[PDB]
DNA sequence: TTTTTT
């Protein structure tokens, strides 16, 4: 298993393709990145 | 010529109604000096109110179909007309709503520069017209065509702001247009030209006018924060969060703009007439089981291109505020709209898109009060959960643990208001009997065990 | 008229129905192009054949106008034609109900 | 200016 590795892979992925504000979470339910507001 | 018509195409009334309106105008002015037409023009506006529709719509349609004659014909149509060009206006409108994706390329062209015109000389209605013009730029499509329009009007804006700042209307809506588009603005140096003027022009906006933008709801709030890390955009949030007041005195924090449900036109300027039209059709008229062709005729026509993946989230945002389908539909075997938001999750081939799509969903539930909001609008997420269960568990399951993970994390120092708001959704779902008990979702054999310890642990009232 | 009034040796044919599918397209004989599109109203569906231009034009989706249409029996299949002095003409798209079955055009 | 067409 590679939680931690997988969440910045998806964070890294969303940052290239995107201008949204995304965080990570250790889902195990397809919910690796979550938008929310700028912290 | 206004529409582009191949032999299979019926012949379009309204064109033909503007040809010969058109026909009429220069039968009276061909041939003659400049005086004499525009005598005969003069006197035959006299004669009623048809024949005063008559010459404006034609010197209309001049204006649309002849670019040499154009200068003059809006020169007569401003003079000779004794409505302030209200019938123009309409008939505007009507193109615009009706047949700009068979209107003429030229015709396009010439209908920006009316525009333009119509906004320098002030004309009662321009900024409707604006409103209009916007709306027929697509979202999710990142054509030729479409960023012409785009930037056409975007320029349009820019240099009569002034005369934008009177409508507090077109403010909000242009905002709300313009923030949106600027998530499909990149990828190349045209695109990227593009987004700088859009968020120019939405910031200058913003920080101008911030009470005019707040008319929008809640909704501004995920347009803005789909666009936070552009630095200008970063720039606004610290404000939001830090200093809301540098926007407006009356602007104390944002949680009084997520308090606000976002109204009905703002979330139907983000389709096309064509989306609309399609997807209103399929939400009443439809029955369950016989929705496939529509979807497929619906994806390949504006779901198929890999930048359409941002348009998803509108028609969520669309289908959940805007569809309220009456108590028959609703009793009936049409289409359910939580059957058209599964159709569009599963279209989510990137995980952004997705992500964004969840949050789009749920974005009612978050701050939901009976009083202030529908149950309508929180109802497709509780319905999407309940009916996928058995058929596609995962889906379920990823709208569940959504759920749990976002009242912590969407805004942590509202985190208590979010909880209150899941929860109020939940319990006015069951007190309006949408889904009468909770257990069977939140404690179903079929959900992964640590999802249900999840769910017990954070809605015990409900497991 | 409806679909399922539809029967061979009919003609002067007046209905309205929604394109569902565009078969493939045939060659031969005098260069002439022609494929059998899949149409149906809330009655049920029928083959109709389509020559040439309009059979490039036609889109799924596509709601259409038939004027002075005929039906006949092709390859054991009931099958609708434009007929003389009648056309095909597209008057919007999407917005139909309709259903697949009964399909007419069975054996 | 197809067209009880192939």
């Amino acid at each position: 298993q590679h939680i931690a590795a997988q969440q910045k892979a998806a964070l890294q992925h969303a940052h290239a393709h995107s201008s949204g504000y995304f965080i990570t979470q250790d889902s195990a339910f397809g919910n690796l990145i979550l938008p929310v507001l700028p912290r | 010529r206004l529409l582009l018509s191949t032999s299979l195409d019926a012949k379009d009334e309204l064109e033909e109604r503007l040809e010969r309106c058109m026909s009429i105008v220069t039968s009276m002015t061909a041939g003659v000096s400049e005086r004499e037409a525009n005598d005969a023009l003069n006197a035959y506006v006299c004669k009623g109110l048809p024949q005063h529709e008559e010459i404006c719509l034609g010197l209309f349609t001049l204006i649309l179909t002849e670019p040499a004659q154009a200068q003059k014909c809006y020169r007569d149509l401003a003079l000779v007309s004794r409505d302030g060009m209200n019938i123009v206006l309409n008939k505007i409108n009507q193109i615009l709503m009706e047949k700009y994706l068979k209107l003429q390329d030229t015709c396009r062209t010439q209908l920006v520069w009316l525009v333009r015109e119509l906004v320098k000389s002030g004309v009662l209605g321009a900024d409707g017209v604006c409103m209009t013009f916007m709306k027929q730029i697509a979202g999710g499509d990142v054509t030729a065509k479409n960023i012409w329009l785009a930037e056409s009007v975007l320029d349009i804006l820019t240099e009569q702001r002034e005369w934008v700042l009177k409508s507090s209307i077109l403010i909000a809506m242009a905002v709300y247009t313009y923030l949106r588009l600027i998530v499909d603005h990149h990828g190349t140096a045209q695109l990227q030209a593009l987004r700088q003027k859009e968020v120019d022009f939405c910031i200058s906006l913003l920080r101008e006018r911030f009470m005019e933008c707040l008319m929008i709801g809640r909704d501004l709030v995920r347009l803005l924060q789909n666009v936070a890390r552009i630095p200008e955009f970063e720039l606004l949030w610290k404000d939001i969060i830090h200093n809301p007041q540098a926007l407006s005195p009356q602007f104390t924090g944002i949680l009084q703009l997520l308090q606000s449900r976002t109204s009905r036109k703002f979330l139907a300027c983000r389709l096309t007439p064509d989306m609309e039209t399609k997807l209103l059709f399929m939400t009443s008229r439809v029955r369950f089981g016989q929705q496939k062709r529509y979807q497929d005729w619906f994806q390949r026509q504006y779901l198929s291109t890999p930048d359409s993946q941002s348009l998803r989230c509108d028609l969520i945002r669309y289908i959940c505020g805007v569809v309220h389908p009456s108590n028959e539909v609703l009793s009936s075997d049409i289409l359910p709209r939580w059957a058209i938001i599964g159709w569009l999750l599963t279209t989510c081939t990137s995980n952004v898109a997705a992500s964004n799509a969840k949050l789009a969903l749920f974005y009612d539930w978050l701050f939901f009060s009976p009083d202030k909001d529908s149950i309508m609008n929180i109802e497709p997420a509780i319905l999407v959960m309940h009916h996928s269960m058995k058929p596609h568990p995962a889906i379920t399951a990823t709208l569940l643990d959504f759920m749990c993970r976002i009242i912590p994390n969407f805004y942590p120092p509202l985190e208590g208001h979010v909880r209150q708001g899941v929860f109020s959704s939940l319990n006015h779902i069951v007190e309006k009997r949408v889904l009468a008990h909770l257990a069977p979702l939140f404690d179903n054999p079929k959900l992964d065990k640590e999802l249900r310890a999840m769910l017990r642990e954070k809605f015990p009232e409900f497991c | 008229t409806f679909v399922k009034d539809i029967k061979p040796g009919l003609k002067n044919l007046n209905l309205i129905f929604i394109v569902l599918e565009t078969g493939r397209v045939t060659k031969t004989k005098d260069g002439h192009e022609v494929r059998t599109c899949k149409v149906a109203d809330k009655t049920g569906s029928i083959n109709i054949s389509v020559w040439d231009d309009v059979g490039n034009l036609i889109q799924p989706g596509d709601i259409i106008r038939l004027t002075k249409g005929y039906a006949s029996v092709f390859k054991g299949c009931l099958t609708l034609y434009t007929g003389r002095g009648g056309d095909l003409q597209k008057i919007g798209e999407f917005c139909m109900v309709y259903s697949e079955v009964p399909n007419f055009s069975e054996p």
